[PDB]
This record gives C-alpha cells, sequence and structure tokens, in this order.
RNA sequence: ACCUCGGAGCAGAACCCAACCUCCGAGCAGUACAUGCUAAGACUUCACCAGUCAAAGCGAACCUUUGAUCCA
RNA sequence: CCGAGCCUGGUGAUAGCUGGUUGUCCAAGAUGAAUCUUAGUUCAACUUUAAAUUUGCCCACAGAACCCAAAUCCCCUU
C-alpha cells in the first residue's frame, strides 16, 4: 500500500506521535472565564438555579401524567411469561449453507446456539425456539429439527423438504444446560433429569398437529399427510432415505442432551463419563 | 439408549415400532401450478375442466355452468390466490377453493332484478 | 467460523455465493466479512439520516467511490453524495443502497 | 358581584377556505349557528360543524334557501314573505376532485 | 330524582345492562337487544345500582 | 425517581409507569384513556367508544416516559402470541 | 365575597384575547332503551389530561355540562 | 444571648429564600395552561445544536352571517 511507504518517509512512530482520531475528543467545557462562567449555565436563581428542582415526572402540582392515567394490565405478568426465539427458515437455511448447521446430524437447541443460529436467554424467561414460517417458500434442506414451538406452516416446509420436527419442552433449568452444556459440565453437577411441560403446555406436547415430543406417534403419519394434502405436496416417504435413523433419532422426554442420560457426571478433564450403579439414584434418575 | 418412565413406547406401547410414526385427493401432477412474486405474492392453479378425469362427469358440468368465468378458452380453470406472502398458503387456499368447488359442484342484484323485470315488462312485441 | 461447504450449484438457496476465483482485477478490494458476507451495512442517525457504509475496502477506495457513483446516480437521478473514509477503508453512501450495492459488490465477484 | 363569564373561546369558524383541498372526512367549519349551510358532498354534524363527504375542493356559493317543510318556523317565515322575495343564504361545497373508480384489465381470459 | 337500575335478561343470559328510571316509578321491564342470542328480548330489574 | 439505588448503585424505574403504559418496542409507548370505567352511563356512545380506546403518547411523554424506566422493559420480548406483535415495530415511515 | 362550567359585551369582520370589569345561566332534566358495534378523515378551549364531529361497513329499525388517579 | 439550657452526634439537616460562582475569543439568542399556585415548577411557545427533504413567507383576484371601523384570514404569481 502507499500508507506505508508513507510510514517508510515519515518519523518512528513512538508515543511522542500519537494523536487520537479527530472528532473522537470532544472538549471539556468547564465554567471559567466570560463565557461559561458567572451563572455556569444554571440561569438566574430559583431552584433550577439552586439545583433543587422537583423531581422527574413532576407537573408542578397538577396530578401528573403518569398517574392521571387508569392502571391497565398492559405488563401483568410479564415476568412469567414465555418467550420464544424465533428462528425463521430463511435464517436456519443460511446457516445450513454457511455450513454453521450440519444437517447431517439432529439440529437441536444446542446446535442452533453452537453454530450462533440464535441467541437464548434463560434469565429472560426465553423458553427456547420457535420456528418461524418466513422463508419458507426457498427453504430446500433435508433437516431433523428439534424447537420448542413451531408454525403450521414451518412444520409443512421442513416435512415438504423430507425432514422431521418436533416440539420439545425444556424447563428454565434443561433449556439452560442445553443453551450452555461446556458451563454445566464444568459445574460438577450430574446431568440433572428434563421436567415435563407445566399443564398448560401439556396438550401442545401431546397434540401430534404440533409434532409434540410426548404426542402419540401413532397419530404422526395421519398429520403429516394432512398437512401434505393441505399445503398441495407428496409426502416423501423418509423411511427409504438413506438417512432415516438420523431422521429418527429423538431424545427421550426426560433426556436433555442426545447421548447422555440424566445422573451422569461429564469429567472434562480427563475425558470420562461417570455413572452412577447405586439402585436408588437410577431409579431416580430414571424417573 | 436410555429410557426413562416417560419414553414414547412406555406412554404409547400400543404404537412402539420407528415405522409406525413414519408410514405413509387432488392430483397436484394433473394440477399445473405457477407463481408470480407480484406484498403478497400470486399462485395459479390452472388445469383442463373437461379432461379432468379425477372430477366425476356431473360434477365438471356443474363446475362448468357456475364457475365458467374463471375458464379460459382453452376450456382450463384457471383461478389464483394472492392474500399471502407465502406461495405455501397461497396455493393452499387455491386448493382449498377447487375443494369448495367440488363440494358445492356436488351439493346488487336486487337492481339486476328490477331491470330484467322491467325487460320483461317492455317484452311485448310479437312479430 | 467454519469455511461455507461446497454447494455444486450457486446461488445457494439462501442466496450466499462465495467470491469469484481468482478475485476481480479492480484497484480495489472489498474483502468479505467473517461471516463470509459482503460487508455492505444500513446506517441510521438522528432517526431520519439513512446512509450504507461499504467497510472492509482494500485498495483504490478512490477508484470504488467512482464505480459507486457511475452505478448508483441512474437510480437516484443525481451523483449521490458519499464520504470516503481512507483511513478506516470505508465508503459512506447517503441513503439506504445496501441490497443494490450486494447485488452490485457479488456481480463483481467481491 | 359579577361571576362567572370565564369561559374560554370556542376556537371555531372556518377550517378550509375557499380553494382549499378537503380530504372526505376533514371538518370544513364549525359553528355555533347556522352561518354556513351545508352544499353539495357537505355534511352536518349533530353540533352543525360542516365536513366533507367527498375528497375536493372547497367553494362558497350563495343559494336561494328552502328549508325542509317540516321545519316549522322557517316555513312560517317564509309565509310571511312578500311575492317578490327569496331568502338566500351562503353554502359550502366540495366539488370532488378524483374519479370515484377506473376499470382496469385485470386478466385477459 | 331517577336511580341507576340493572336490567337483566330474561332470556337466560348472563347479560345485563344499565338504564335509568325514576325512583317512584314501577320496576322496569324492557325489551332490549340480547347480543350473546341475537334477538330482542325482555330483561327486567333485579336490583337498584345507585341513586342519581 | 432514584437515578443511582442506595444498593447496588444503579438506576431504578418507576413502577407507577410500569403499571399504566405499554412500551412498543420501536418506541411508542400506549395507554388507555383516563375515565374509561367512570360513570359510563351519562357518556355518549361515541365518547364511550373514544374512551375505551387505546392510545399512543406524545414524543415528549414518550421521553419522559422512556426516562422513568430502565432499559429491561426497552427489550425486545417474544412473548407466545402478543397481541402487540405486529404494533411492536413501524413500518414504511418517511422520517 | 369568590374559587368549576357555559352564554353575551369589552373583543364590530379567520382564530385568539384580562379584570376587584358589565350582565346572564348550570350543576340536570325529558326522551328512548340500536339513545348499538365498528371505522376512513378531521376539530380541539392556546400544553397534557380531557373534550368534539364523522363517511364507509355490520346490526336493529324506518335523541336535545360537568370530577382524574388510587382505592373500594 | 431561656416562649424552653448547653455540648456532641444525626449533620455537609433543610432552605421554592439571600449572597457567591475564577482563562481568551467568535457565533446564534427576548415577554399561554395547570399548579396549597402566582418569590417555584411541569407542559406549551420561544431558543440552541445536529440531521432529513421540500416547499416556506410575501401575496393580488375569488372566498369567509345572519341577528343587529382600522383591519384580519386564505393563496396563483412575484
Ligand atoms: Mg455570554
Ligand atoms: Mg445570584
Ligand atoms: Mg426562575
Ligand atoms: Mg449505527
Ligand atoms: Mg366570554
Ligand atoms: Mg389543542
Ligand atoms: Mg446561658
Ligand atoms: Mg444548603
Ligand atoms: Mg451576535
Ligand atoms: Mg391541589
Ligand atoms: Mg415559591
Amino acid at each position: 500500500a502507499r500508507a506505508l511507504d508513507l510510514l517508510r518517509g515519515l518519523p518512528r512512530v513512538s508515543l511522542a506521535n500519537l494523536k487520537p482520531n479527530p472528532g473522537s475528543k470532544k472538549p471539556e467545557r468547564r465554567p471559567r472565564g466570560r463565557r461559561r462562567g458567572r451563572k455556569c449555565g444554571r440561569g438566574h436563581k430559583g431552584e433550577r438555579q439552586r439545583g433543587t428542582r422537583p423531581r422527574l415526572g413532576f407537573e408542578g402540582g397538577q396530578t401528573p401524567f403518569y398517574i392521571r392515567i387508569p392502571k391497565y394490565g398492559f405488563n401483568e405478568g410479564h415476568s412469567f411469561r414465555r418467550q420464544y426465539k424465533p428462528l425463521s427458515l430463511n435464517r436456519l437455511q443460511y446457516l445450513i449453507d454457511l455450513g454453521r448447521v450440519d444437517p447431517s446430524q439432529p439440529i437441536d437447541l444446542t446446535q442452533l446456539v453452537n453454530g450462533r443460529g440464535v441467541t437464548i436467554q434463560p434469565l429472560k424467561r426465553d423458553y427456547g425456539v420457535q420456528l418461524v414460517e418466513e422463508g419458507a417458500d426457498t427453504f430446500t434442506a433435508k433437516v431433523n429439527i428439534e424447537v420448542q414451538l413451531a408454525s403450521e406452516l414451518a412444520i409443512a416446509a421442513i416435512e415438504k423438504n423430507g425432514g422431521v420436527v418436533t416440539t420439545a419442552f425444556y424447563d428454565p433449568r434443561s433449556l439452560d444446560i442445553v443453551c450452555k452444556p461446556v458451563p454445566f459440565f464444568l459445574r460438577g453437577q450430574p446431568i440433572p433429569k428434563r421436567m415435563l411441560p407445566p399443564e398448560e403446555l401439556v396438550p401442545y406436547y401431546t397434540d401430534a398437529k404440533n409434532r409434540g415430543y410426548l404426542a402419540d406417534p401413532a397419530k404422526f403419519p395421519e398429520a403429516r399427510l394432512e398437512l401434505a394434502r393441505k399445503y398441495g405436496y407428496i409426502l416423501p416417504d423418509i423411511t427409504k432415505d438413506e438417512l432415516f435413523k438420523m431422521l429418527c433419532t429423538r431424545k427421550d422426554p426426560r433426556q436433555i442432551f442426545f447421548g447422555l442420560a440424566p445422573g451422569w457426571v461429564v469429567n472434562m478433564a480427563d475425558k470420562k463419563i461417570l455413572k452412577p450403579t447405586d439402585e436408588n439414584l437410577l431409579k431416580y434418575y430414571t424417573s | 439408549e436410555f429410557k426413562s418412565i416417560y419414553s414414547l413406547d412406555k406412554l404409547y406401547p400400543e404404537s412402539q415400532g420407528s415405522d409406525t410414526a413414519w408410514r405413509v385427493d387432488i392430483p397436484l401432477d394433473r394440477l399445473t401450478i405457477s407463481y408470480c412474486r407480484s406484498v403478497n405474492s400470486k399462485a395459479e392453479v390452472r388445469f383442463h375442466l373437461a379432461t379432468a378425469e379425477w372430477i366425476a362427469e356431473p360434477v365438471r358440468q356443474k363446475i362448468a355452468i357456475t364457475h365458467k368465468n374463471k375458464i379460459n378458452r382453452l376450456g382450463e380453470l384457471i383461478l389464483t390466490s394472492e392474500s399471502s406472502r407465502y406461495q405455501f398458503r397461497n396455493l393452499a387456499d387455491c386448493l382449498q377453493k377447487i375443494r369448495d368447488m367440488i363440494t358445492e359442484a356436488s351439493q346488487k342484484l336486487h337492481r339486476i332484478r328490477i331491470e330484467n323485470m322491467n325487460r320483461e315488462r317492455l317484452r311485448q312485441k310479437r312479430i | 467460523i467454519p469455511d461455507p461447504p461446497k454447494h455444486e450449484h450457486y446461488p445457494t438457496p439462501s442466496g450466499w455465493q462465495p467470491p469469484r476465483d481468482p478475485p476481480p482485477n479492480l484497484p480495489y478490494f472489498v474483502r468479505r466479512s467473517r461471516m463470509h458476507n459482503i460487508p455492505v451495512y444500513k446506517d441510521i442517525t438522528h432517526g431520519n439520516r439513512q446512509m450504507t457504509v461499504i467497510r472492509k475496502v482494500e485498495g483504490d477506495i478512490w477508484a470504488l467511490q467512482k464505480d459507486v457513483e457511475d452505478f448508483l446516480s441512474p437510480l437516484l437521478g443525481k451523483t449521490p453524495v458519499t464520504q470516503v473514509n481512507e483511513v478506516t477503508g470505508t465508503l459512506r453512501i447517503k441513503g439506504y443502497f445496501d441490497q443494490e450495492l450486494k447485488a452490485w459488490l457479488l456481480e463483481k465477484g467481491f | 358581584k359579577n361571576l362567572g363569564g370565564k369561559s374560554s373561546g370556542r376556537r371555531q369558524g372556518i377550517k378550509k377556505m375557499e380553494g382549499h383541498y378537503v380530504h372526505a372526512g376533514n371538518i370544513i367549519a364549525t359553528q355555533r349557528h347556522f352561518r354556513w349551510h351545508p352544499g353539495a358532498h357537505v355534511g352536518v354534524g349533530k353540533n352543525k360543524c360542516l365536513y366533507a363527504l367527498e375528497e375536493g375542493i372547497v367553494r362558497y356559493t350563495k343559494e336561494v334557501y328552502v328549508p325542509h317543510p317540516r321545519n316549522t318556523e322557517a316555513v312560517d317565515l317564509i309565509t310571511r314573505l312578500p311575492k317578490g322575495a327569496v331568502l338566500y343564504k351562503t353554502f359550502v361545497h366540495v366539488v370532488p376532485a378524483k374519479p370515484e373508480g377506473t376499470f382496469k384489465l385485470v386478466a385477459m381470459l | 330524582k331517577n336511580i341507576l337500575v340493572r336490567m337483566v335478561s330474561e332470556a337466560g343470559t348472563g347479560f345485563c345492562f344499565n338504564t335509568k328510571r325514576n325512583r317512584l316509578r314501577e320496576k322496569l321491564t324492557l325489551l332490549h337487544y340480547d347480543p350473546v342470542v341475537k334477538q330482542r328480548v325482555l330483561f327486567v330489574e333485579k336490583k337498584k345500582i345507585r341513586s342519581l | 425517581l432514584t437515578y443511582f439505588s442506595a444498593r447496588k448503585g444503579k438506576r431504578k424505574t418507576v413502577k407507577a409507569v410500569i403499571d399504566r403504559f405499554l412500551r412498543l418496542h420501536c418506541g411508542l409507548w400506549v395507554r388507555r384513556k383516563a375515565g374509561y370505567k367512570k360513570k359510563l352511563w351519562k357518556k355518549t356512545p361515541a365518547r364511550k367508544k373514544r374512551l375505551r380506546e387505546f392510545v399512543f403518547c406524545n414524543k415528549t411523554q414518550s421521553k419522559l416516559l422512556d426516562k422513568m424506566t430502565t432499559s429491561f422493559w426497552k427489550r425486545r420480548n417474544w412473548y407466545v402470541d402478543d397481541p402487540y406483535q405486529k404494533y411492536h415495530d413501524r413500518t414504511n415511515l418517511k422520517v
């Protein structure tokens, strides 16, 4: 570059040559001199020069605007509402295309987070990911994806491309562990059980039309055929697909990770998995 | 593989085979579907009504009568949906319209009525 | 960040396209972002000043500015107003042209 | 001993002078009593405010006033006029600007 | 004076609406449109809400 | 309000605002009209319809509410079936 | 004595204009019980709060002033 | 120095009240509503800065009420 040649010509760069980028350092304004002194920009007498003007929102005694408006339950229970980060099929296809999400293996929340396709904040009442139909008309990826919510159209697109989608619930603790497993493994605790959905969410995850992970698998072919009929595509028989085993793999309802069972301890330091053998512990972790 | 008391096999013992979850009327091959990215897109479904063997003959006749306004000069019924940004939903609407037309075939106008009545009242001259 | 997998056909269903090989012989080069996307970004200030920034430019940023002005004047009808940050190697154009500039840079093969 | 009388003005009067372009529903003039009468494509509210019923140009004209016969007091007032006399009033009209629609080619069946 | 009273639908619906009737006047029975039923039905005065 | 709390040193939220106003993420504040539940028997149907409406706030009112609430209340919330999901963003807005 | 709201003059002709200013009036009634629901576009008491008008549409039919929030 | 002692502490009490508020230089910059409120404050108006894009002021003709003047409003041009 010509800039480096200019450097070669110029004096040595040292700590005596350094200057901040112009425009990055505003001058400091302080109350000395004619223009900034005297009353120092505070006005003349009154509470505003004395520095004691009333609180924010006080209107001089008139009933404040923010108090004369009636209370309404706009934000009632806001902190207990479940939140689901949207994952559009556009974003999913983008991730698959750039190789940040491998469709050759089951796609769950862990894989999405590892590919950085979605950011989950369990502390902010994120209960997982919801599939979003946006980008359905251009989705051309065969994928086995596990999500928490799924729109009918998103399910239709996933299935038309020959893939499988299942809606799986996660309690806040299991969700935290799934999103960031490595910190959990460093906590040194046995992998906990995945709790069941709350009573209100039970019907959703037991319904086959949602591909609920607790729904009767006998009803899945009927629902898939119904979607294929409704949206005018021929349902591909995934059993014939050479990735049928992958498309079928589903973690157990009480399982957080695909190949790890509740109660196991992951010793990452020496690449081992300690498994309890006590009958009571095994019964607990299987229940 | 791990299995808990809530495993699917235990929950629904009747359906336990893996193939049970994946074991599979308008002919989509017979229909001709086109998409126009016209904001909502548009999906057009057109099919030759007369040669629609998948539709009964009386149903074809009743459709050709009731919906003659949607039939091209080539005798092909054309119908479109433009009510969604998703061509999936547009095509779904078109297919549902086809189904509704078949079902109904199986089983402002006030001023027009008045003016036609007046035409018939004026209809008095006989060669 | 993984290198994007080789695809048989481009553009990819999401629309992504790798930079052509060999690189174009233009006086300037626009390096892709670490995500392997074109570094063209919308920007907004004051709630009404809409700008588009071509950020990772190497070489003759002034040649790039001339090319951008030529490409955009017919769209606007007037020569677009721009700022060439020769230091940071960026080009800032008044108005939103992110999609058009992305398509144009793809055509040029960056 | 004189109380009250501190009521503020009602800010009434013409909101759209002649020639002003007016969209449907715009209030043209608010009056306490009928200073201006509704003309063509101009409606009247409960409170005798004039609003545009179509999108167009506001015009003010003077026209002969023939009240609704059910308006008994006005009819009597007319009954007391001499033969040549004709009452007049100021009327507000909206001259509609655009046509109410056009026929477009949709499909070349 | 007048009193605000709660006319309750005689159609069995939980629908009620408030009317104004003179205190000295007899209890009110009135035809009114019931949204749930979607039909005009009788409403009977149940209780006095307030005195106005 | 409290600009620096005595226990955390943080800025506090005026919960009276949270009990009354909905913030749309784009920067708009929605509210109910005052008196919408008061003495409806003496209000005309048009007035009742006007009062039953959800209404936006001024620029200065919105700025005041923004000052009186903290950044937690000004985040994207992806609720399941939020009735205001569509209203959380602006479209076709020129300046 | 007054404190809120409204009408007239001051303030003659878009709007707006004070007072211990000159006068007057009101804290509702009558009516019906679509005097319903929705909704373009507007007005606005110089802020906000509040207050007005309203096409189209749906539904029956074929109206002319007082006060917030919280709390119950 | 007692209509309620003195000292220390809370305490840097509080003060819508008075006083004070320190380099140079340039630039823009002036007269309603509510309020235990009129010695204050909040909103407006004005004002300053930065930004966007496109009309802004002046403005003739035409136009703006019956009852019972000076002027004003409105806007093609310029
Ligand atoms: Mg000075
Ligand atoms: Mg001083
Ligand atoms: Mg002061
Ligand atoms: Mg930025
Ligand atoms: Mg007066
Ligand atoms: Mg106003
Ligand atoms: Mg002593
Ligand atoms: Mg002090
Ligand atoms: Mg100067
Ligand atoms: Mg008070
Ligand atoms: Mg004071």
